[PDB]
């Protein structure tokens, strides 16, 4: 049994435990069990996995799982998520710096505590749903079967303190027939660490993440599988997940109410810019182990759904170009707790009622 | 005409389950939104739980939250009630309801079943 805590803002008390054990009986095959805990997510999952599928390292992998998701935990407006599925996916090393999977997915949604709002209703209509508008308690379960790709590349010197290279992440899915809904999801995720000095100790790193969705036919993408950005690791200086569009609540049993409540969307760019500098009035030999970093952060989530001649004197959430931005400074280092990192950020671009939060930390 | 056909139902101990079914004639089953009601003794019929037309939308009244669920399988042409953690206070006699509107099927149908009976002993 291996145990693990963290403490940060972007999700509060983190729990991990799992077992894993690799040529299990000698069969060849690892087998695992894991499961991870926070302040929004509870999530357990049982993996199969056999690494010389063939002879020449195809690997073929399962994973059985379970997962249940508080939307307003995690800073949104309300609903409860709870899901379990499988996967199956085939892992290809085409080199030492580049992999790619392919697989096939299972996973049933449950979704429920929803109160009526604009962007939920409209993906409830479209997918041929009738609920009214004072319905406070309905629930909504859904069974879905993917395909799912991945591409990874990672030439990064050094997986701690990287000082050069780049790693790029690019997963996708897409729904098969026989699912009830229908949508495909993209994601990007790239970071570039370029030295000034041979030493390395100046160095500027970039970092971008696209993600686009959309439904196909008539249907639109399921809410619960919205981008989010905001916090920590997207747009420091903003509350996670705060970012973009929010819930437009229709009235109890009068006019539509606007909120600051997060809903994501289906449409998310994010880039950073930031100089990692040696750390000033440090001691000595604390330098190499303690980075110091200045940023600039921007990001951006939109719904390209939103019906923007329908909801005339509200904000038009389809409009890509509302860039948030902040700027602060951050510092990481190895405690005797764990990794370390907390930075202080300054939005200085905001919309739509972001909510902001300058200060954030992340131990473990 | 559509017609409904309620079975299931039967005598039960208190904390026990029963599994009510709902059975539909005709091909125009998924044409309705179907709806469970349920009317106890020198009381007047009270709604229960509903469906949608596709199956994936549902909602339960607050005596039944947490312990009730509804489902169908329209290629059965039938719609199920799932009871569990009985009581006493559900004693009574369950019908099956059919209406083309979600909204409507909270409180009345155009059609509807001739009940089956549900005595849950203390
Ligand atoms: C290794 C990381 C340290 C593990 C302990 C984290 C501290 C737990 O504090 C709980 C604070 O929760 C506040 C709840 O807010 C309401
Ligand atoms: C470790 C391999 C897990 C089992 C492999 C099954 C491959 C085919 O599964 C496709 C899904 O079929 C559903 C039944």
């Amino acid at each position: 049994f291996n145990f693990g805590i963290g403490y940060g803002t972007e999700s509060g008390v983190s729990f991990q435990a799992g077992v894993q054990q690799d040529n299990w009986l000698g069969t060849g095959y690892a087998v695992g069990i894991n499961g991870t805990k926070n302040d929004y997510q509870t999530y357990a999952e049982l993996s199969v996995t056999n690494p010389y599928f063939t002879v020449d390292g195809v690997s073929l992998g399962g994973r059985l799982f379970y997962n249940d998701f508080q939307a307003d935990d995690a800073d949104l407006s309300d609903y409860t998520n709870k899901s379990y599925g499988t996967d199956v996916t085939l892992g290809f090393p085409i080199n030492e710096y580049n992999s790619l999977r392919a697989g096939l997915g299972y996973v049933h949604n449950s979704l429920s505590n929803m109160q009526p709002q604009v962007a939920m209703w409209r993906y409830l209509y479209s997918m041929g749903e009738h609920p009214s508008t004072s319905d406070q308690d309905n629930s909504f379960k859904t069974d879905d079967f993917t395909f799912n790709y991945g591409w990874t590349y990672n030439k990064l010197d050094r997986g701690y303190f990287p000082t050069d290279g780049s790693r790029v992440n690019l997963t996708g899915k897409v729904t098969i027939p026989g699912s009830d809904n229908e949508y495909y999801k993209v994601t990007l995720d790239t970071a570039t660490y370029v030295p000034i000095d041979d030493d390395h100790k100046w160095v500027v790193l970039g970092r971008t993440r696209w993600g686009y969705g959309d439904g196909l036919g008539g249907k639109e993408m399921p809410f619960y599988e919205n981008f989010y950005a905001g916090g920590s690791s997207t747009v420091r200086g903003f509350q996670s997940n705060t970012i973009g569009p929010k819930a437009v609540y229709f009235p109890h049993q009068k006019d539509l109410s606007k909120s600051d409540d997060a809903v994501g969307g289906n449409a998310m760019a994010v880039a950073s810019l930031e100089f990692i500098t040696p750390t000033p009035f440090i001691s000595d030999k604390y330098a190499n182990s303690v980075r110091t970093s200045f940023f600039w952060d921007m990001g951006t989530v939109w719904d390209t759904n939103w019906d923007s001649s329908q909801y005339s004197g509200y904000p038009d959430y389809s409009d890509p170009s509302n860039i948030r931005m902040s700027a602060g400074i951050a510092l990481q280092w190895m405690s005797p707790l764990g990794p370390l990192v907390f930075s202080y950020a300054q939005p200085f671009k905001k919309y739509d009622g972001d909510k902001a939060e300058q200060f954030q930390f992340n131990i473990g | 005409q559509m017609q409904l056909v309620e079975s299931g139902g039967g005598l039960v101990q208190a904390g026990g389950s029963l599994t009510l079914s709902c059975a539909a004639s005709g091909r125009t089953f998924s044409d309705y939104d179907m709806g469970w009601f349920r009317q106890a003794p020198g009381k007047a019929r009270e709604f229960v739980a509903r469906i949608s037309r596709s199956g994936r939308m549902t909602s339960l009244a607050d005596s039944v939250k947490g312990r009730f669920t509804i489902s169908r399988d329209n290629g059965k042409r039938t719609v199920y009630l799932q009871m569990n953690s009985l009581k006493p206070e559900d004693t009574a006699v369950y019908y099956c309801a059919a209406d083309p509107q979600w909204s409507r099927v909270r409180s009345g149908a155009d059609y509807w079943g001739q009940g089956t009976r549900v005595t849950v002993s203390a």
